[PDB]
């Protein structure tokens, strides 16, 4: 259980971390203001560490993909002497069509047997995501009529309070 | 077998099979970003409750 | 979903079968490459022999 | 209610029109898997006889 | 006790509200630092810049493997591609055009299954739809993700209107108990 | 990222362990959204009572 002194100490340490060159306005010294920002800072450090991990993972995987692309290219020339420039215009166009189709599918295996479940799932989830959202908008009218009837009842009952006071 | 482990991790993280294995970490953290996008709403359904 | 499971039972193993075929045929053709290379060694030694 | 019925009916119509497609896809996947299994045997015989 | 932030808690400490307003330019809806989001975007830019070449190189060798295994199947037929084991430049000259042929095979075969309207299409419109399939699937993915990204704000909307209904019902309960007890039960 | 700030790095990390951690995250998300739904239903029941 971090006390309010340690709470405000971590808040003061976090102020210069967040603002830096930005000016730091003064807060009212009460446990509420000190308490609320503590959880925000605690989860902000967690998510920033996680995003550090994601950024370093992306740079690492980009370097790995460069290394694997170079290795597979060298394997291509040492095996069948194949380069992307050897194919004709229609061959390069088909290659680029498969490249940006796989980009749209964000998949790794270019086999047709890997295309078919991904293509079927991409066809299906597009309508699945818009499915089941109709329940919200058909349940909305009951809450809307209840709130509207009770609101006009509220103003009617306020006028009833006034008229009952008159009576 | 590590490939089967990674596809199983994609299965348990909601990623479709055969997808980009390198987007596992951005998605799962986003799931954690979704996770923190839930429990606070739980408090919004609890304390006012 | 049942016959999707039936198809995925082969979808998982088709890449493994292709990898097994490629690796086994490469380690099989290196036997013939070895045979040629130390046939060359044989005839490199045999005429002086 | 009739609109709901016909939307489910056309949903199942497209489900059958992909059901036969899925039969075709299992067929071509099974043929390609058996193709790879038949590609294994050249590797085995080149590992044995050579 | 309103442990969560409320309007009463907002008006209790306006300085705290102005302090939290400065975090908006730093902490977004997801919570991330905006410069950390920009660094994530730049790392993803490196990822896509390298993966363009990676996907350019991967499908070439995959289609070479597919052509070689199709010629394996053709060895079992009458016309044997045995000269692939014999010649290298001849198999290269055949290999370029037949990698193109297998790319055509894969593209038109997949488009025969992707759309029933594209099942019996001619080769020119099939090729055009092969070129445009990337944009079609990007649009499909975007429209798929739009509803899932959308649903959160209607969930919050129904939740807050549900709480507003509770506030209105509490006010009505107070007014009705005033009308019954104070105006009718005791005084009257 | 998946285990987070709750615990540090383990002495022996296996892919089955990370599979279990991913299942833990998915189960946490599912239980939290189920609690969200049941809390909304409970507050709506008290709304109907009011």
């Amino acid at each position: 259980m971090e006390p309010q002194e340690e709470r405000e100490t971590q808040v003061a340490a976090w102020l210069k971390k967040i603002f830096g060159d930005h000016p730091i306005p003064q807060y009212e010294v009460n446990p509420r203001t000190t308490e609320i920002l503590h959880h925000l800072s605690e989860r902000n450090r967690v998510r920033d560490r996680d995003v550090y991990l994601v950024i370093e993972d992306l740079k690492q995987k980009a370097s790995e993909y460069e290394s694997e692309a170079k290795y597979l290219q060298d394997l291509l020339m040492e095996s069948v002497n194949f380069s992307p420039a050897n194919l004709s215009s229609t061959g390069s166009r088909y290659l680029n069509a498969l490249v940006d189709s796989a980009v749209a599918l964000e998949t790794k295996d270019t086999s047709l047997a890997s295309f078919i479940p991904a293509v079927n799932d991409l066809t299906s989830d597009l309508f699945r995501t818009k499915s089941k959202s109709e329940e919200i908008k058909i349940e909305l009218e009951k809450l809307e009529k209840n709130l509207t009837a009770t609101l006009v009842l509220e103003k009617c009952l306020q006028e009833d309070v006034k008229k009952a006071e008159l009576h | 077998p590590r490939g089967s482990s990674f596809i199983a991790l994609s299965h348990k993280l909601g990623l479709p099979p055969g997808k980009a294995s390198e987007l596992l970490l951005p998605a799962a953290a986003s799931l954690r970003q979704d996770l923190l996008l839930l429990q606070d709403q739980r408090s919004l359904w609890c304390w006012d409750l | 979903e049942l016959m999707e499971r039936d198809t995925e039972a082969q979808d998982t193993a088709m890449e493994q079968a292709r990898q097994h075929t490629q690796d086994t045929q490469r380690r099989a053709l290196l036997l013939r490459a070895q045979a040629g290379a130390m046939r060359r060694q044989q005839h490199t030694l045999r005429d002086p022999m | 209610l009739e609109d709901e019925v016909q939307t489910l009916l056309k949903l199942k119509n497209l489900k059958i029109q992909r059901r036969n497609k899925c039969q075709l896809m299992a067929s071509v996947t099974s043929h390609k898997s058996l193709r790879l299994n038949a590609k294994e045997e050249e590797a085995t015989k080149k590992l044995k006889q050579s | 006790p309103p442990c969560n932030l409320s309007k009463e808690d907002l008006l209790q400490n306006p300085y705290f509200s102005k302090l939290l307003l400065n975090l908006s330019q730093h902490v977004d809806e997801s919570g991330l630092s905006l410069t950390l989001a920009k660094e994530q975007a730049q790392a993803w830019k490196e990822v896509r810049l390298h993966k363009t070449t990676w996907l350019r190189s991967e499908i070439l060798h995959r289609v070479i493997q597919e052509l070689l295994v199709d010629y394996y199947v053709k060895i079992q037929d009458t016309n044997v591609t045995s000269e692939d084991k014999k010649d290298f430049v001849w198999m290269r000259a055949r290999l370029q055009q037949e990698v193109e042929e297998q790319l055509k095979k894969k593209c038109f075969t997949l488009l025969c299954y992707y759309d029933p309207n594209s099942d019996a299409d001619s080769e020119t419109v099939k090729a055009a739809k092969v070129w445009k399939l990337a944009e079609v699937l990007v649009g499909e993915q975007q429209q798929c993700q739009d509803a899932k990204s959308q649903q959160k704000e209607q969930m919050l909307l129904l939740e807050k209107k549900s709480a507003a209904y509770s506030q209105v019902l509490l006010r009505c309960l107070t007014l009705l108990q005033r009308l019954l007890q104070e105006h009718r039960l005791k005084t009257q | 990222v998946l285990e987070g700030e709750n615990k540090k790095k383990e002495l022996f990390l296996t892919h089955g362990n990370l599979e279990e951690v991913a299942e833990k995250l998915k189960q946490n998300i599912s239980l939290v959204q189920d609690q969200l739904a049941v809390s909304a239903q409970e507050h709506s029941f008290f709304l109907s009572k009011r």
